[PDB]
C-alpha cells in the first residue's frame, strides 16, 4: 500500500522492472508525501533528513 | 559487519526547524511570472511554472530552447537560460524560490485554540489578534517606558507616543514587530524566572501555565528551533511535475488549479517588493502582508478563516488540507486505497483432494494475474519473439504460454484472504494447483480458520512478488505452520464432523460383528479385509500392533503389543505414524477426542509427522465417512409411549394446580413458577425416557438371542462423536424443546407442548420466533462494533516492541487458581501456561527450589507444576519488566502460534490488540456442598457459644474445603452472622450445611458474655419501644439519628456490655471499650438484664458481564456507587448527620492521622466502627474505582484484578486467552504519571512512566544523588490513550491532521521514524521483524558510527 | 517431501531473518553469479537457499 498500487510511478517502475524478472528496490516516500514537506516548507517549519 | 563506507540506504528521520538557505539549497531557479501560457500561441512560458531556466527538460534529456534533443546530452546547459539537459523524471523533483518581502506570520498557530503564539510570548493571544489584523500598534524592544513588552496601541494614541515619547521607544504593528520580538526572545532569561514563579506564585492558574511553558521554551532549547524562523522570508516551489497541467480539450482548463492559486500568490509576491522599490506608505504594505497572507491561507485550507470563492463562481479555492487531512491522513492509507493487483476475489468451492499444503486456482485467473512472469520468463529464456507477440500468443491461447504458465505457478506459492476476516488467522498461505474452472477451491478444515462457511465467501487471494514475501507465506503464513492459535496453546483446527462420524464408523465396536475373533499381523491385509468386503469394520480382532515410541534419544523404541482391536483401528494404524501408541488411537474417536489426539502427536513426536498425519486423516476421514452407509433412520427417531403419558399428567397436575388456584392456595405468581417447576420435572423425566431409549435400544444377536450394544441409531452417532448433535438438540426435536424466553426477556411459565419433530401450531411458533429472531439480532451489530473494538485496542498498542530478551529483575506477580463459588474457574496451569517463574520457586518442602528463577515453563514444565502441591507461583509479568520502551522474552514467554522465545523485532503490541478483540464479536439460602472435605476458616474470628455451636463475627469470611487429598477445592464467601458447624479442622460430608444465616436478617452479634445495660438510649429520643400486640418478646428497637429530637441528633446510642456486677468489659483480643453504636432500623431482641452468649444473635436488621462491561474496564469510566476504598489501616469514628452527608472520619494509627472521609448516609455503608478498616477494605458496597485500586492497593495488585474479571468474562464464552496480551494492555494504561515530588520537571505532570524511568536512572549516578521528580501511577483510558500520542505521524492519520499540525509543527518534534505506522507511511522497513537486521545496521548508522 | 519449515525455524529461530537471509541467497542464484550446489528439483531459488539452512552450509 505505498511502493505498490500506491507510487504512481513507482509501480511502473515496478512493471518495468519484473517484466524483466529481479525483485530488488529501494524506500518509497509517496511523492504527495514530498508536497506535505514542501506545504510545511511554504509555512516556516523546514523539514530535512540530516545524515 | 563495519558500518558500510558507500551509500547503501539511508537512515532514521526527523522534523524541525531549518534555514531558508536549505531552501536555496534545493533552488534552481526563481519563478517570476504567475503566467504559464503566452494568451496567444499556449506555448509553456519561461520565468513561470513551467520555465526551462529554472525547470527544463520535458523529453528525456532535452534542451527545451531546442538545441539540444540527443540523449547524448547530459548536464549541458543552454548558456542564455540555462537548461540542464537532464530527466524529466528529475522534473518531479525540481524546487525552486521566491524572494518575498512581505512577512508571512503564522495565523494558522494563532487562531489554533492551543495559542501556539499565544502562551508562546505569554502575552493574550486576543491582544495578538489585534496586532497581526493591523489595527494595533504593538510594543517592541520596549520594558521601562510607560508601556511594556506585553502591550498594544491604538492608532492615535501611538500618534500621542510620538508626541510623548521621540526616542527611546518604538512600536510597530504586526509580525514585522513579532519578529522583532521573536529575535528577542530570551528562553533562559525566562528560564530563571520561570522557576522563581514556581517558587512564588501557588496557583494553577498561575504555575500550570509555568509547567509546560518551561517546558516549551526548552524543548526549543531541545531542537536549537529559534522562534525566529516563523517570519517567511524565502518562498519554496514545488516541481512542475507535481501540480499537473492539462488544458481540457477545446479551449478551456482542466488543470488543477493550484496554478490558479499559486498565481495570486506570486502576483502579491512581486507586489510587495515593489511597494519595496517606490516605498509605498505602510498602512497598504501592511495591507499586502495580509493579502500574501491569505494566498498561503488559500492554499492550504482557505486558512480557517471562511474558504473564499474562486472567480465569479460557488465554489471556495482549492484545499491542499483536503489534500492532507480526508481520511487516516492520506488517502492511500484511508478506505479505498488502492486495489490490490497481483490478486482475484472469487467465490470458493471444497475440492476434498486437496493436499494440506496446497489451494486451488483457476485457469482463466491465472493468466489474468501472472502475464508479467510470463513475459518476464518467456524473453529472460527467449521462446517468444516479442513481448508483442507473446501478448498475440496468449491472444491466441497457444498451449506454449500455458507451459510458461506452469514454470511461474509450481512451486509459486500465494497467500489468501477473505473480507469479512478481522483476524490474523484469517490470511494464510497454501500452493496454487492448476484446477480447470472459476472458483478458488482449499482443503475442508481451513474453511473453520477463516470461519468461512460456503454462504458466499469471496476471497481475495493474493501473490507474493519478491523472494520475501514468497518465502514469508512458506514461512509464518504457511497453513501447516499456524497449526496452533496465538490466543491458546491447542491445535487451532479441530476436525469438522463428516471426517469425524467416518471414524467414528472406523474406530468403533457393534455387537453383531463378521470376523469377530481372527487375528491378523499386519494393518495392510487390514485393509485387505474390508476394503475388499469380506469382514466388518468393527469386528473384535486380535492384531500385533508392533507400536513405536520415541523413549530414546530420538530413537523410536521398538515394542511388539496385541490388542483387542476392531478392524478399523487396525486401519486406523496405517494411519498413525509409528511414533504415535496405538493406545491413544484404540478409542472410539470423538470431536474432542480427535482434538487433543492431534496435539499429543505433536508434543510427542513432532509438527512434521503430525501435519502429514492430520492429512492421511483427512482423506480417509471422508474415506470411509462414505464407507459409512448408515446415515439416517426414521425408525430411530421413535417417542416413547412415556412422553405422551408424563404430558398426560403434566395436564392433570396443573389442572389441579389451576384449582388450587380456584382455591386460593397458591398465588397467581407462586403457580408461576410452580408451572415452571413441574413441567421442568415432566421434562426431565421424558428426557430420562428418550436418551436412554437412545443409548441401549439397538440389541442384536451374538452368542445368545441378544445384546445390547451403544445405539447404532444415527442420530446417536452424533451425540457419542459430539460432532453437532448435542443432548439439547436432540431434546428438542424428539422431545419437548422446554420454556422459552418472552418477547419481554423472561420466560413464560408454559413451554413448547410437543415436538417440533411432529406437531405445534403458530402460537407455540410465536413463543420460539422471538429467539430466533434474538439470535439474529446479535449477530448484525456485534460484527461491526467488533472492528471498532479493536481500533481503539490497536489505537493504544501498536508500538509495543519485544526489544529485549532478559531484563534486571526477579519482579513479577502472581499467578493463582481463581477457586471461586465450588471449585475453581481457572485453574493455575493455563495461567502460567507460556511464562516464565519470577524467582528460585520452593515446594511445599521450604528451601527445595523445584524451578529456577530464569526457566521457561512449557509443557512439561506446566505438567510439572500440576504433579506437585505448588499451588500460587509468582510469574514474571509483562508489566512488571525492567526493560523500557518493551518487553524482554522472559517476561513474554513462547505462546504465539509458536510454541518459542519472543523474538526482538516481534511487535506484540498489535497481535495483543487483535486477540483481545477478536473475541468481540462473541462477548454479549444456606451453603450445603455436594463433596467431600473440611472447612478451613480464614480470615475470621469465629466464637463458640451455647450447645457448642460455632459463629461469625466478620463479613470478610472465605469457606475452604481442604479434601482428604488437600487441594483447596469449594470456597464460599459466607455473609455476617451465620451458624457453622465446624471448626477449622473438622471434615465436611456430602450435602451438610456447614453455614447457615438468614438471607433476610443481618445478626449483629456479642463475642463475650454477660448482662447488657441500655446506656445513653432513651425510650423516645434514641429508641423507641416496639412491643407489638403481635409480639410478646421486649425489645428496644434502636431508630436512626435524623428522625430524633434537637438535642437527640448530637448522639450515637451505645449498648454497654457489663460483667456480672455491672462494669465495663474489655474485649479478649481487642483492648476496646465495650459500648457498641448501634446503628438505624436494627430491631433488638431484649430488655434490661438479659444476659448474652458468647456468639448471639442480639438484634435483627431486614435487608452488563460482557462486551460493554470490558468496554467500561477499558474506558476507565468512573461507576456511579462506587465502594469507596479504605485509604489507610485505621481505627475509625463517626460524625456529622443531615445537612448533605454523613462525615467518616478515620484515626490512622502510624500513618497521617487526617484521613477523613464524606459520605452519604443516603449510600449504604457497612463500616464497623469497631473495626480497624485496613488500606484495601471495602467502606461501602457496589461496583469499586480500579483507579483507587492500582494507587491504594497496587498496580500488580489491579493488573491481576482486572484481569481476573475479564477473563470470567471469556468464561461466559468459554475462550481460553492467555492474559499476557491483556496485561501489556493494562501497562499501556498507566504509561503515563502524576508526578508527585517536585524539582526535576513538575509537582502534578501527567507525564510518561518510562521517560521518567530513564531520568531517575541517570539520577542516582551521574550529576546528582537525588532531586528528580517522582511519579505516583495515572492510569488513563484507551481513547484518552489514543488522544495523548506523541508521533505526529500516528496522530495525524485518526487525529486531526490539522490538530497534528500545530501540536508538533512548533516543537520540531524530531521522530526518527522509530515506529511502525510511521515506517509505513514512509514505505520503509520497520526496525522490528524483517527489518530488525535491516534497521540494525541503519540505527547504528544513525548518529552514530 | 516438503510441506513445513519446522526445521528452518530451529536454525535462524527470528523467523523473520530467516527471510533475509535465504532471499538474498536466492537472488546470487538468479544471477548467474553462482549456481546451486545442492542439488534443486525445480525448486525457486527461496526454497533453495532454505535446503542450504536444513544442510546448515549457508545460514
Amino acid at each position: 500500500l505505498t511502493v505498490k498500487s500506491d507510487d504512481v510511478n513507482g509501480r511502473t517502475k515496478m512493471y518495468k522492472n519484473i517484466v524483466d524478472g529481479n525483485h530488488q528496490m529501494e524506500p518509497g516516500m509517496p511523492e504527495s508525501f514530498n508536497v506535505l514537506l514542501k506545504e510545511i516548507r511554504s509555512l516556516g517549519i523546514n523539514i530535512e533528513l540530516e545524515d | 559487519l563495519k558500518a558500510q563506507t558507500k551509500t547503501e540506504e539511508f537512515d532514521a528521520i526527523k522534523i524541525a526547524l531549518a534555514s531558508p538557505d536549505m531552501i536555496r539549497s534545493w533552488s534552481f531557479g526563481e519563478v517570476k511570472k504567475p503566467e504559464t501560457i503566452n494568451y496567444r500561441t499556449f506555448k509553456p512560458e519561461r520565468d513561470g511554472l513551467f520555465c526551462a531556466r529554472i525547470f527544463g527538460p520535458v523529453k528525456d534529456y532535452e534542451c527545451l530552447c531546442g538545441k539540444y534533443k540527443r540523449l547524448k546530452h547530459r548536464g549541458v546547459i543552454c548558456e542564455k537560460c540555462g537548461v540542464e539537459v537532464t530527466q524529466t523524471k528529475v522534473r518531479r523533483e525540481r524546487m525552486g524560490h521566491i524572494e518575498l518581502a512581505s512577512p508571512t506570520a503564522h495565523i494558522w498557530f494563532l487562531k489554533s485554540l492551543p495559542s501556539r503564539i499565544g502562551l508562546l510570548l505569554d502575552m493574550p493571544l486576543r491582544d495578538i489578534e489585534r496586532v497581526l489584523y493591523f489595527e494595533s500598534y504593538v510594543v517592541i524592544e520596549g520594558g521601562m517606558t510607560n508601556l511594556e513588552r506585553q502591550q498594544i496601541l491604538t492608532e492615535e494614541q501611538y500618534l500621542d507616543a510620538l508626541e510623548e515619547f521621540g526616542d527611546e521607544f518604538d512600536a510597530k504593528m504586526g509580525a514585522e514587530a513579532i519578529q522583532a520580538l521573536l529575535k528577542s526572545m530570551d528562553l533562559e532569561q525566562e528560564c530563571e524566572q520561570l522557576r522563581e514563579e514556581l517558587n512564588e506564585t501557588n496557583s494553577e492558574t498561575k504555575r500550570k501555565k509555568l509547567t509546560k511553558r518551561i517546558k516549551l521554551l526548552e524543548a526549543f532549547v531541545q531542537s536549537g528551533n529559534k522562534p525566529e524562523w516563523m517570519i517567511l522570508t524565502v518562498l519554496p516551489v514545488l516541481p512542475p511535475d507535481l501540480r499537473p497541467l492539462v488544458p481540457l480539450d477545446g479551449g478551456r482548463f482542466a488543470t488543477s488549479d493550484l496554478n490558479d492559486l499559486y498565481r495570486r500568490v506570486i502576483n502579491r509576491n512581486n507586489r510587495l517588493k515593489r511597494l519595496l522599490d517606490l516605498a509605498a506608505p505602510d498602512i497598504i504594505v501592511r495591507n499586502e502582508k495580509r493579502m500574501l497572507q491569505e494566498a498561503v491561507d488559500a492554499l492550504l485550507d482557505n486558512g480557517r478563516r471562511g474558504r473564499a470563492i474562486t472567480g465569479s463562481n460557488k465554489r471556495p479555492l482549492k484545499s491542499l488540507a483536503d489534500m492532507i487531512k480526508g481520511k487516516q491522513g492520506r488517502f492511500r492509507q484511508n478506505l479505498l486505497g488502492k486495489r490490490v493487483d497481483y490478486s482475484g476475489r472469487s467465490v470458493i468451492t471444497v475440492g476434498p483432494y486437496l493436499r494440506l499444503h496446497q489451494c486451488g486456482l483457476p485457469k482463466k485467473m491465472a493468466l489474468e494475474l501472472f502475464k508479467p512472469f510470463i513475459y518476464g520468463k518467456l524473453e529472460l529464456r527467449g521462446l517468444a519473439t516479442t513481448i508483442k507477440a507473446a501478448k498475440k500468443m496468449v491472444e491466441r491461447e497457444e498451449a506454449v504460454v500455458w507451459d510458461i504458465l506452469d514454470e511461474v505457478i509450481r512451486e509459486h506459492p500465494v497467500l489468501l484472504n477473505r473480507a469479512p476476516t478481522l483476524h490474523r488467522l484469517g490470511i494464510q498461505a497454501f500452493e496454487p494447483v492448476l484446477i480447470e474452472g472459476k472458483a478458488i477451491q482449499l482443503h475442508p478444515l481451513v474453511c473453520a480458520a477463516y470461519n468461512a462457511d460456503f454462504d458466499g465467501d469471496q476471497m481475495a487471494v493474493h501473490v507474493p512478488l519478491t523472494l520475501e514475501a514468497q518465502l514469508e507465506a512458506r514461512a509464518l503464513m504457511m497453513s501447516t505452520n499456524n497449526i496452533l492459535s496465538p490466543a491458546n496453546g491447542e491445535p487451532i483446527i479441530v476436525p469438522s464432523q463428516d471426517v469425524v462420524l467416518g471414524l467414528y464408523y472406523m474406530t468403533r465396536d457393534c455387537v453383531n460383528a463378521k470376523g469377530e475373533g481372527m487375528v491378523l499381523t499386519g494393518p495392510k491385509e487390514a485393509e485387505r479385509l474390508y476394503r475388499s468386503g469380506l469382514a466388518s469394520l468393527h469386528a473384535r480382532v486380535k492384531v500385533r500392533i508392533t507400536e513405536y515410541e520415541k523413549d530414546a534419544n530420538g530413537e523410536l523404541v521398538a515394542k511388539t503389543s496385541l490388542k483387542d482391536t476392531t478392524v478399523g483401528r487396525a486401519i486406523l494404524w496405517m494411519i498413525v505414524p509409528k511414533g504415535l501408541p496405538y493406545s491413544i488411537v484404540n478409542q472410539a474417536l470423538g470431536k474432542k477426542a480427535i482434538s487433543k489426539m492431534l496435539n499429543t502427536c505433536y508434543r510427542i513426536l513432532g509438527l512434521k509427522p503430525t501435519v502429514i498425519f492430520a492429512d492421511q486423516i483427512m482423506y480417509t476421514g471422508f474415506a470411509y465417512a462414505a464407507r459409512s452407509g448408515a446415515s439416517v433412520g426414521i425408525d430411530d427417531m421413535v417417542i416413547p409411549e412415556k412422553k405422551h403419558e408424563i404430558i398426560s399428567e403434566a395436564e392433570a397436575e396443573v389442572a389441579e394446580i389451576q384449582e388450587q388456584f380456584q382455591s386460593g392456595l397458591v398465588t397467581a405468581g407462586e403457580r408461576y413458577n410452580k408451572v415452571i417447576d413441574i413441567w421442568a420435572a415432566a421434562n426431565d423425566r421424558v428426557s430420562k425416557a428418550m436418551m436412554d431409549n437412545l443409548q441401549t435400544e439397538t440389541v442384536i444377536n451374538r452368542d445368545g438371542q441378544e445384546e445390547k450394544q451403544v445405539s447404532f441409531n444415527s442420530i446417536y452417532m452424533m451425540a457419542d462423536s459430539g460432532a453437532r448433535g448435542s443432548a439439547a438438540q436432540i431434546r428438542q426435536l424428539a422431545g419437548m424443546r422446554g420454556l422459552m424466553a418472552k418477547p419481554d426477556g423472561s420466560i413464560i411459565e408454559t413451554p413448547i407442548t410437543a415436538n417440533f419433530r411432529e406437531g405445534l401450531n403458530v402460537l407455540q411458533y410465536f413463543i420460539s420466533t422471538h429467539g430466533a429472531r434474538k439470535g439474529l439480532a446479535d449477530t448484525a451489530l456485534k460484527t461491526a462494533n467488533s472492528g471498532y473494538l479493536t481500533r481503539r485496542l490497536v489505537d493504544v498498542a501498536q508500538d509495543l516492541v519485544v526489544t529485549e530478551d532478559d531484563c534486571g529483575t526477579h519482579e513479577g506477580i502472581m499467578m493463582t487458581p481463581v477457586i471461586e463459588g465450588g471449585d475453581v474457574k481457572e485453574p493455575l496451569r493455563d495461567r502460567v501456561l507460556g511464562r516464565v517463574t519470577a524467582e528460585d520457586v520452593l515446594k511445599p518442602g521450604t528451601a527445595d527450589i523445584l524451578v529456577p528463577r530464569n526457566t521457561l515453563l512449557h509443557e512439561q514444565w506446566c505438567d510439572l507444576l500440576e504433579e506437585n502441591s505448588v499451588d500460587a507461583v509468582k510469574v514474571r509479568s509483562v508489566v512488571s519488566c525492567d526493560t523500557d520502551f518493551g518487553v524482554c522474552a522472559h517476561c513474554y514467554g513462547r505462546d504465539l502460534a509458536r510454541g518459542h522465545i519472543i523474538n526482538k523485532g516481534e511487535a506484540i503490541g498489535v497481535i495483543a490488540a487483535q486477540s483481545i478483540g477478536e473475541p468481540g464479536t462473541q462477548l454479549t439460602s444456606s451453603i450445603q456442598v455436594k463433596n467431600k472435605g473440611s472447612i478451613k476458616l480464614s480470615n475470621v474470628k469465629s466464637v463458640v457459644n451455647s450447645s457448642g455451636k460455632l459463629v461469625i463475627t466478620s463479613r470478610n469470611t472465605e469457606l475452604k474445603l481442604i479434601d482428604e487429598f488437600g487441594r483447596t477445592k469449594e470456597s464460599y464467601k459466607v455473609p455476617y452472622g451465620a451458624v457453622l458447624a465446624k471448626g477449622d479442622g473438622e471434615q465436611v460430608a456430602g450435602g451438610e450445611t456447614v453455614a447457615n444465616w438468614d438471607p433476610h436478617t443481618m445478626p449483629v452479634i456479642t463475642e463475650v458474655s454477660g448482662f447488657v445495660r441500655f446506656t445513653d438510649m432513651i425510650d423516645g429520643q434514641t429508641i423507641t419501644r416496639q412491643t407489638d400486640e403481635l409480639t410478646g418478646l421486649s425489645s428496644l428497637v434502636v431508630l436512626d439519628s435524623a428522625e430524633r429530637t434537637a438535642g437527640g441528633k448530637d448522639l450515637r446510642p451505645a449498648l454497654k456490655i457489663v460483667d456480672a456486677q455491672g462494669n465495663d468489659v474489655l474485649i479478649p483480643g481487642t483492648d476496646m471499650p465495650a459500648q457498641y453504636f448501634l446503628p438505624g432500623k436494627a430491631i433488638v431482641q431484649l430488655e434490661d438484664g438479659v444476659q448474652i452468649s458468647s456468639g448471639d444473635t442480639l438484634a435483627r436488621i431486614p435487608q452488563t458481564g460482557g462486551l460493554p462491561r470490558v468496554a467500561d474496564l477499558f474506558e476507565a469510566r468512573r461507576p456511579k456507587e462506587p465502594a469507596i476504598l479504605a485509604e489507610i489501616s485505621g481505627i475509625v469514628s463517626f460524625g456529622k448527620e443531615t445537612k448533605g452527608k454523613r462525615r467518616l472520619v478515620i484515626t490512622p494509627v502510624d500513618g497521617s492521622d487526617p484521613y477523613e472521609e464524606m459520605i452519604p448516609k443516603w449510600r449504604q455503608l457497612n463500616v464497623f466502627e469497631g473495626e480497624r478498616v485496613e488500606r484495601g477494605d471495602v467502606i461501602s458496597d457496589g461496583p469499586e474505582a480500579p483507579h483507587d485500586i492500582l494507587r491504594l492497593r497496587g498496580v500488580h495488585a489491579v493488573t491481576r484484578y482486572i484481569v481476573n474479571e475479564v477473563q470470567d468474562v471469556y468464561r461466559l464464552q468459554g475462550v481460553k486467552i492467555n492474559d499476557k496480551h491483556i496485561e501489556v494492555i493494562v501497562r499501556q494504561m498507566l504509561r503515563k504519571a502524576t508526578i508527585v515530588n517536585a524539582g526535576s520537571s513538575d509537582f502534578l505532570e501527567g507525564e510518561q512512566v518510562e521517560y521518567s524511568r530513564v531520568k531517575i536512572a541517570n539520577r542516582e549516578l551521574e550529576a546528582n544523588g537525588k532531586v528528580g521528580a517522582t511519579y505516583s501511577r495515572d492510569l488513563l483510558g484507551i481513547t484518552k490513550a489514543s488522544l495523548a500520542t506523541e508521533s505526529f505521524i500516528s496522530a495525524a492519520s485518526f487525529q486531526e491532521t490539522t490538530r497534528v499540525l500545530t501540536e508538533a509543527a512548533v516543537a520540531g518534534k524530531r521522530d526518527e521514524l522509530r515506529g511502525l505506522k510511521e515506517n509505513v507511511i514512509v514505505g520503509r522497513l520497520i526496525p522490528a521483524g524483517t527489518g530488525y537486521a535491516y534497521h540494525q545496521d541503519r540505527m547504528r548508522r544513525r548518529a552514530a558510527g | 517431501a516438503r510441506v513445513t519449515v519446522q526445521d528452518a525455524v530451529e536454525k535462524i529461530g527470528n523467523r523473520f531473518d530467516l527471510v533475509l537471509v535465504a532471499a538474498r541467497r536466492a537472488r546470487q542464484m538468479q544471477v548467474g553469479g553462482k549456481d546451486p550446489l545442492v542439488p534443486e528439483e525445480n525448486d525457486k531459488t527461496t526454497v533453495i537457499a532454505l535446503r542450504e539452512i536444513e544442510e546448515g552450509l549457508i545460514n
